């Protein structure tokens, strides 16, 4: 459960990503593939060499959807909700996977806004892809 | 620890530009913001109440320099980790009582601070690597626990 | 998240438990602490010799938390949230400790209540435990 | 795996009691219908739709056997489990795409199975062999994931 604080921490994090969230957002995905290889069970279809388009325009679409939640950060549970059928229902994507591309994003952010991550916005980010993560994980049964 | 050769330069080039004095600060120090309850192992520590006691913390700064000496010494010793560990992991079990499921969020907490230092110098290649140490870490540690 | 047939196969795989949730709260603590020591980190300040007295007395204090919990199957949050505030703030168990206590409990009752261990009643009560999991570690941070 | 004589005896005889038809299945059909989602992967099997369906369908029993069968294979190499299921394991990654988390279950419900068809045979220091034996195994399928 966000604080009010929490949100304005995200809020001005997710500011200065900008436009530059697709390529977090791709960098993330990857920065996955590699460190932990099971989560490519659930990416049979894709190209995963290092560079690949598939990759990078669906590191738009979760970068996106993630602008969204933001966007919509006092209603993720129904913000989100297209988003959980498909994680949950569709695709039936075990949640420690989710710890772990929260764990990417966090890095890479991370490798990306020095002055921005600072132990009270670490904190908040984590808390908001818990949640994030939470939710699309929820109508699992 | 299957860590290929080039995976085990990659992780020792790096390691040898970093400032453990610093890093070891904040490591220990996001764990104990990122992840309040863990807290409750260092009320010997005094002030812990805001994320700036926190991360300036003198006895938070002393004793994070004391976990890397720790790590400095697993990455010197890759391949017999457990025996490395084996005195820790007996001591966080018996004496402090500590759930080694921590141990992955010190790691990974970890893994977070070197991306924050190094940035694009911490290739995802790079970051496999020390994700294969620190999961080998938290394992020594967790190894003796009876 | 349960659905009536699962409140209904709970209540009565539940009910039949009936005057032994206190000897299975015990045979499954025990069993946890066996099969999975770390979990024993959170009990120093316990006797955890074969059927002994801290364990046997925790042992009713658990399955009478359940049993609230599946008279208030309809709303556990409510009934729960003292546990709650105890297992998410004095003790902060982390969370994974909880699957295997479900585990655990789930072998317990399976092993004792064989007519009424069907693959609906585990499915649910294990969909159960689940949720009892859930409202335990709702503040986690 | 780190594995006592006590225990490694506790397993064995116990196992060669085990009725591989019936437990076997019950098996596979505890986890299609304990965890909806594993369906996904038997589409081939046919109806199973509900959990009468689940337990009585001739695909999921023939199945159950073959996967008991090489849970069997691997109490004989406990010593060397990961070379036994090597192959399986490519299987598993390359063919057929499995988030090995989904062995973790397989083995936990194996546990219940059990449990459900001895009652006080089924001890907790029993229990606790075979959660090694099941842990084993989870890792071993894991171990060729690339
Ligand atoms: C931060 C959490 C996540 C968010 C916000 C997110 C977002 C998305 C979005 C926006 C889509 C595309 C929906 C569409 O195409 O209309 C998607 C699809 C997908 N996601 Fe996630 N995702 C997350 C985590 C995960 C993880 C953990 C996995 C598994 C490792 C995963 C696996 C997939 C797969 C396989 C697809 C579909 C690929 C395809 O068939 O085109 N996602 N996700
Ligand atoms: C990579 C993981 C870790 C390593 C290498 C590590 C290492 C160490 C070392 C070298 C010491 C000093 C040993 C001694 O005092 O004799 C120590 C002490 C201690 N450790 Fe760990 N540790 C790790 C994780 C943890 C975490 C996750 C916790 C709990 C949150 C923890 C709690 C403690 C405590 C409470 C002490 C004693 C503090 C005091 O009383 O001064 N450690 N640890
Ligand atoms: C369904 C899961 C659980 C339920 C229903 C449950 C219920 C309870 C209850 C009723 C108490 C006594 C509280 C009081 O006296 O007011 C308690 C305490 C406690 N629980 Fe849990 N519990 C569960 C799981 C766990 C887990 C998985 C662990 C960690 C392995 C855990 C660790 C503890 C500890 C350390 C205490 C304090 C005991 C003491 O110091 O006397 N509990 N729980
Ligand atoms: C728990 C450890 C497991 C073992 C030891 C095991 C074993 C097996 C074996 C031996 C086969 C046949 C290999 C052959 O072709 O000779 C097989 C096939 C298969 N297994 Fe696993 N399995 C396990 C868990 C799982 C999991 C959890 C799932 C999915 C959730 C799964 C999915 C499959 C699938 C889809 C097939 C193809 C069957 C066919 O030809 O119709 N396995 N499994």
């Amino acid at each position: 459960m966000l604080s009010p604080a929490d949100k304005t921490n995200v809020k001005a994090a997710w500011g200065k990503v900008g436009a530059h969230a697709g390529e977090y957002g791709a960098e993330a995905l990857e920065r996955m593939f590699l460190s932990f290889p099971t989560t490519k069970t659930y990416f049979p279809h894709f190209d995963l060499s290092h560079g690949s388009a598939q990759v990078k325009g669906h590191g738009k679409k979760v970068a996106d959807a993630l602008t969204n939640a933001v966007a919509h950060v006092d209603d993720m549970p129904n913000a989100l909700s297209a988003l959980s059928d498909l994680h949950a229902h569709k695709l039936a994507v075990d949640p420690v996977n989710f710890k772990l591309l929260s764990h990417c994003l966090l890095v890479t952010l991370a490798a990306h806004l020095p002055a921005e991550f600072t132990p009270a916005v670490h904190a908040s980010l984590d808390k908001f892809l818990a949640s994030v993560s939470t939710v699309l994980t929820s109508k699992y049964r | 620890v299957h860590l290929t050769p080039e995976e085990k330069s990659a992780v020792t080039a790096l390691w040898g530009k970093v400032n453990v004095d610093e890093v070891g600060g904040e490591a220990l120090g996001r764990l104990l913001v990122v992840y309040p309850w863990t807290q409750r192992f260092f009320e010997s520590f005094g002030d812990l109440s805001t994320p700036d006691a926190v991360m300036g913390n003198p006895k938070v700064k002393a004793h994070g320099k004391k976990v890397l000496g720790a790590f400095s010494d697993g990455l010197a010793h890759l391949d017999n980790l457990k025996g490395t560990f084996a005195t820790l992991s007996e001591l966080h079990c018996d004496k402090l009582h500590v759930d080694p499921e921590n141990f992955r969020l010190l790691g990974n907490v970890l893994v977070c601070v070197l991306a924050h230092h190094f940035g694009k110098e911490f290739t995802p290649p790079v970051q496999a690597a020390y994700q294969k140490v620190v999961a080998g870490v938290a394992n020594a540690l967790a190894h003796k626990y009876h």
